[PDB]
């Protein structure tokens, strides 16, 4: 009904909304990848005729569907919407009216995005859409002035949901529930938020500077009327490093309730957890500076900048020995979860160690612009985030849809994502020590080796997603018979060892929140009397 | 305690060293077979 | 004690059992262990901890008898589908460039070797 | 200490009423990494044939096989717990071949 | 003062709170109206910026 | 009856001893085994110059 969906106030069916829309930008922004793959297939211009242009159009499109159209709204409008009010216990959130509002200005700007790219010029700028480049005399169409008006639209969602979550959590928790006793999943969304609060602003003045600059004549960036070009980077980075982690902590509690759940032993130290989390959040506002090493900054700040970011590896590594440590003595499950998680551990280490790599400033003008930077976000990104949010569907799809999904083929999936992505992503640092630039559509013969092996293994990982997408198919139409068969699995946690099978079966669920408590799917109403803890 | 690790932990390293060396070393396959 | 045909290999014959006649026989079970020990017949000492620790219900596995060879079997097809479709879609593409001939390749090594392009690795230049 | 960890398991088997405490405790017995006293284990089993389950007397020694870590040291265990077990009348796994 | 007989009126109408007031007729008819110009002119203009012509 | 204990506590120590040992031979293959071979050849040159 129109009244149901197009006048919503219920959380839940946003976040459906904010889901629905990252399936179809997510399968939208993974074909120009599969392009811009065979276009790098081999020397030469193979499939695109000899356009340069649509092809930093379709590197601006991927960039941005990935990130701001797939990430954002499944993460944190997807998962944050409909998960933290019911493990906090509050019936939906404090502004229900303007939460519809942050979801309704999302597909206008996928509108003012496509008719940005079918206007004759396109913006083939970058994601990082830089003043002198993206100005009126080098782009002189509507384009990237649609293509603004698209950020600004983004920014307006995210700063109205920001401020929802920070209002709920303050005030609407149950009876019990101390602000020191919370899940983690919960202190990350809470923290994210705060980040984009105090980020998104900065962002928008300097777009909306960018914006007056190319329209109402102000030298703002202009080189002729003392403009700099390098105040629009610190505009823009003082938004872009926090942002790097915006998109990791709530992916980090993601992972510190799946390895717990399956492995059945509680975390290791969790206060120190949630201590570590803040500190990630609060460091990263004092190191925005290394993505302009090489600008020409002086020295000493080069130091100070190099020696701030290092600091971030020490809560960083708390995280990571503090997962290894809940798992050496429980019962570990290996579920497609689990494997997911797992495989987020080793991958996401493996980025992190190239980061602290790339935290030097002198080493770093040898490894700045190459594809060896693309290997690195690209683990973090396409390994550290993608797989969480594979891990958080695959963990909490049965409870909110209430429809099981297929075991056996689900794994078949996580093994083809897991050796089709390492082989695009593993050849890249080997590419990126020789010296191969980025945002090139066509390159020196000699660098045609491990691009060709990097094509082969974008198809695999298309053919993963195609899977995922039938069993997508499979998990809406007859699922119901999929608890009745064989084929999937109910229960994520097992009995214990002198635990007989006729007493599980009275204490099904030994869980640490409300949210596999609740009714396969959740009613709409879900708390009238409030929940009571310690 | 060193009769009991030992027929546990020795054979792990073995097999520790395979699965690391595929992970890490696939790519000198591809170049042997045939870089041509 | 209880029926001989009954106890006997109620381990395969757990399933595929009438969830009625099933629930009669743990009744019965249950009596007979409200009783000094060492007076239970074998097959029902056999039957009382495969209802309470076998695998069935709760406790069946992640993954059944067959299941592991069809996930490797099923990846082995992914693997072969993804590089047989690859080709199909090279051969609708453009011509190789002109330059990788392998008498291109090998013309681009004098022009290195008399510059002394590498002394420490090569500078081979050829990949035909 | 162990004397106290002893001494305070031997009491909270002695006040188990139900099929549902008993394995709960001992669930909690063995969840602890030493490995218990043989002293403990004698009052578990006295627990089980209070509630009348004779599996879970089965899986007591299943349960030591697996933590004990030693093939003697469950010999050790096996020789002064004989003469309750016996008087009882719990089988081995091994023995029952289940 | 009107604010205890707009409450009774208000509560007990069962209808859609922007036209529960009975002066509500009068603002959303014209803004019907206008608000589908403001949303469909300029979705004319589209096509004809696409293939380049300015008017 | 010897009082089993602290199993978990040595495993723990093996394991983290393990692992830098382990890890000792791969960052020392690297320093000592391709590193250092690639200086020397490197110095060759340098030296007939
Ligand atoms: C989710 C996304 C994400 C995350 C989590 C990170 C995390 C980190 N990143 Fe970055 N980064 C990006 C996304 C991300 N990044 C993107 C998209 C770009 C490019 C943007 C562009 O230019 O277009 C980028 C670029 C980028 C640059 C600029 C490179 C350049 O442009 O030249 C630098 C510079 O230092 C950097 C460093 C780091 C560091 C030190 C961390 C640290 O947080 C990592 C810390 C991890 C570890 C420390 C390993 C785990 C810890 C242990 C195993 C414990 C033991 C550790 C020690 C003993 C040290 N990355
Ligand atoms: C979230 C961010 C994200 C994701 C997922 C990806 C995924 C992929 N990207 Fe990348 N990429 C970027 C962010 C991302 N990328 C950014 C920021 C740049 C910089 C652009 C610039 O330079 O301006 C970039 C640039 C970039 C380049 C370099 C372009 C250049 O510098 O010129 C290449 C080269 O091959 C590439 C390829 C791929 C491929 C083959 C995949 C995928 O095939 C990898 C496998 C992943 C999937 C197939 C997605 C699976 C998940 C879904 C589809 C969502 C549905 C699932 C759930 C809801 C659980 N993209
Ligand atoms: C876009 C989507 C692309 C993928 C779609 C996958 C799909 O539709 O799967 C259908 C079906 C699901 O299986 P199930 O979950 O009932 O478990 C079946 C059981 O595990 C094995 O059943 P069985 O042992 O009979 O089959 C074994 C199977 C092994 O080979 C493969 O899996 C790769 C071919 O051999 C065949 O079936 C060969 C058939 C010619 O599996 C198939 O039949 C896959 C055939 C390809
Ligand atoms: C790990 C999973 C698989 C990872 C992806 C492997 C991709 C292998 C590959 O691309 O090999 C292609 C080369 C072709 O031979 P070439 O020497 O590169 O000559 C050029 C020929 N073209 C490329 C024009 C057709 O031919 C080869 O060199 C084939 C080597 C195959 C080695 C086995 C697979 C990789 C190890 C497992
Ligand atoms: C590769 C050679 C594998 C050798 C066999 C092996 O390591 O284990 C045997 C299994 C079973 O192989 P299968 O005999 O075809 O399976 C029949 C059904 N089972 C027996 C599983 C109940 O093997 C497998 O299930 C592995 C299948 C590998 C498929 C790709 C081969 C290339
Ligand atoms: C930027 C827009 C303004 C944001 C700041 C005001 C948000 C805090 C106050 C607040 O919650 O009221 C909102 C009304 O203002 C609004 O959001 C209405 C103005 C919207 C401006 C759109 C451009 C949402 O209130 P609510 O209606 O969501 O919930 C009502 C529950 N009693
Ligand atoms: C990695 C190398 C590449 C491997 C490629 C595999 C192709 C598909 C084969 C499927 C076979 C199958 O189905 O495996 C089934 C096995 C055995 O399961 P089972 O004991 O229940 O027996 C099944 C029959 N009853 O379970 C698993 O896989 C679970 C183990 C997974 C471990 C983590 C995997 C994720 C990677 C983590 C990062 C690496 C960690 C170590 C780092 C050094
Ligand atoms: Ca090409
Ligand atoms: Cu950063």
């Amino acid at each position: 009904m129109v009244q149901r969906w197009l006048y919503s106030t219920n959380a839940k069916d946003i976040a459906v909304l904010y889901f629905m829309l990252a399936i179809f930008s997510g399968m939208a922004g993974t074909a120009m990848s599969l392009i811009i793959r065979l276009e790098l297939a081999a020397p030469g211009s193979q499939y695109l005729h000899g356009n340069s242009q649509l092809f930093n159009v379709l590197v601006v499109g991927h960039a941005v569907l990935m990130i701001f159209f797939l990430v954002m709204p499944a993460l944190i409008g997807g998962f944050g919407n409909y998960l933290l009010p019911l493990m906090i216990g509050a019936t939906d959130t404090a502004f229900p009216r303007i939460n519809n509002i942050a979801f309704w200005v999302l597909p206008m700007g996928l509108v003012c995005l496509v008719t940005s790219t079918l206007v004759e010029s396109g913006a083939g700028t970058g994601w990082t859409v830089y003043p002198p480049l993206s100005s009126i005399q080098a782009h002189s169409g509507p384009s990237v002035d649609l293509a603004i008006f698209a950020l600004h639209l983004t920014s307006i969602s995210s700063l109205l949901g920001a401020i929802n979550f920070i209002v709920t959590t303050l005030n609407m928790r149950t009876n019990g529930m101390t602000m020191h006793k919370l899940p983690l999943f919960v202190w990350s969304i809470f923290i994210t938020a705060f980040l984009l609060l105090l980020s998104l602003p900065v962002l928008s003045a300097g777009i909306t500077m960018l914006l007056l600059d190319r329209n109402f004549n102000t030298s703002f960036f202009e080189v002729s009327g003392g403009g700099d070009p390098i105040l629009y980077e610190h505009l823009f980075w003082f938004f872009g490093h926090p942002e790097v982690y915006i998109l990791i902590i709530p992916g980090f509690g993601i992972i510190s309730h799946v390895v717990s759940t399956y492995s059945k032993k509680p975390v290791f130290g969790e206060i120190s957890m949630v201590y570590a989390m803040a500190s990630i959040g609060l460091l990263g506002f004092l190191v925005w500076s290394h993505h302009m090493y090489i600008v020409g900054l002086d020295a000493d700040t080069r130091a100070y900048f190099t020696s701030a970011t290092m600091i971030i590896a020490i809560p960083t590594g708390i995280k990571i020995f503090s997962w290894l440590a809940t798992i050496h003595g429980g019962s570990i499950r290996l579920a497609t979860p689990m494997l997911y998680a797992i495989a987020f551990l080793f991958l996401f280490t493996m980025g992190g160690l190239t980061g602290v790599a790339l935290a030097n400033a002198s080493l770093d003008v040898a490894f700045h612009d190459t594809y060896y930077v693309v290997g690195h976000f690209h683990y973090v990104l396409s390994m550290g985030a993608i797989f969480s949010l594979f891990a958080g569907y695959y963990y909490w799809s049965p409870q909110i849809l209430g429809l099981n999904y297929n075991e056996k083929l689900a794994q078949i999936q996580f093994w083809l994502i897991f050796i089709g992505a390492n082989v695009i992503f593993f050849p890249m640092h080997f590419l990126g020590i020789n010296g191969m630039p980025r945002r090139i559509p066509d390159y020196p013969d000699a660098f045609a080796g491990w691009n060709y092996v990097a094509s082969i293994g974008s198809f695999i990982a298309t053919l993963s997603l195609f899977l995922f997408i039938y069993i997508l198919y499979d998990q809406l139409v007859n699922g119901l018979n999929n608890k009745v068969n064989n084929k999937s699995v109910i229960y994520n946690k097992a009995p214990d060892f002198v635990e007989s099978n006729t007493i599980f079966n009275l204490n099904t669920v030994k869980s640490s929140s409300i949210e596999f408590l609740l009714t396969s799917p959740p009613a709409v109403h879900s708390f009238n009397t409030p929940a009571v803890q310690s | 305690w060193v009769i009991t690790e030992g027929r546990r932990l020795i054979p792990e390293i073995f097999q520790w060293s395979a699965v690391l060396s595929v992970c890490l070393g696939w790519p000198g396959a591809v170049y042997f077979f045939s870089k041509a | 004690a209880l029926s001989n045909a009954a106890v006997m290999d109620l381990q395969s014959r757990w399933e595929n059992m009438p969830s009625t006649e099933q629930q009669d026989i743990v009744s019965k079970l249950s009596e007979r262990q409200k009783l000094p020990w060492a007076q239970l017949t074998e097959p029902e000492k056999q039957a009382v901890w495969y209802i309470s620790y076998g695998e069935w219900g709760p406790r069946r596995p992640v993954l059944n008898k067959g299941d592991s060879s069809f996930i490797a079997k099923g990846v082995a097809a992914g693997l072969l589908f993804s590089v047989g479709l690859f080709a199909v879609v090279r051969m609708a593409g453009g011509q190789d460039a002109k330059t990788m001939n392998k008498e291109w390749q090998l013309k681009s090594d004098e022009y290195l070797k008399s510059k002394n392009a590498n002394p420490w690795g090569g500078y081979s230049q050829v990949q035909s | 200490t162990f004397e106290e960890f002893t001494a305070r398991y031997e009491k909270e088997f002695d006040e188990a009423y139900d099929l549902f405490e008993v394995q709960r405790v001992l669930n909690n017995c063995f969840s602890y990494d030493l490995v218990p006293a043989p002293a403990v284990i004698e009052k578990a089993l006295r627990a089980a044939r209070r509630v009348n389950d004779l599996p879970t007397a089965i899986r007591v020694f299943e349960a030591l096989k697996y933590k004990v870590e030693n093939e003697d040291q469950y010999k050790a265990y096996l020789d002064e717990l004989k003469d309750v077990r016996q008087e009882l009348g719990v089988p081995l796994k091994e023995e029952l071949f289940p | 003062n009107k604010v205890i007989q707009l409450q009774k009126i208000f509560q007990s109408s069962t209808k859609p709170l922007w036209w529960r007031h009975p002066r509500s007729a009068l603002y959303l008819y014209p803004f019907y109206a206008i608000f589908a110009v403001a949303v469909v002119t300029p979705l004319l203009y589209i096509p004809n910026a696409i293939r380049g012509i300015k008017a | 009856i010897a009082p089993i204990t602290g199993t978990i506590k040595r495993r723990v120590i093996m394991d983290i001893v393990l692992g830098f040992s382990l890890g000792g031979v791969m960052a020392s293959y690297w320093w000592w085994g391709f590193h250092m071979d690639k200086i020397n050849k490197r110095e060759k040159f340098y030296a007939e110059l």
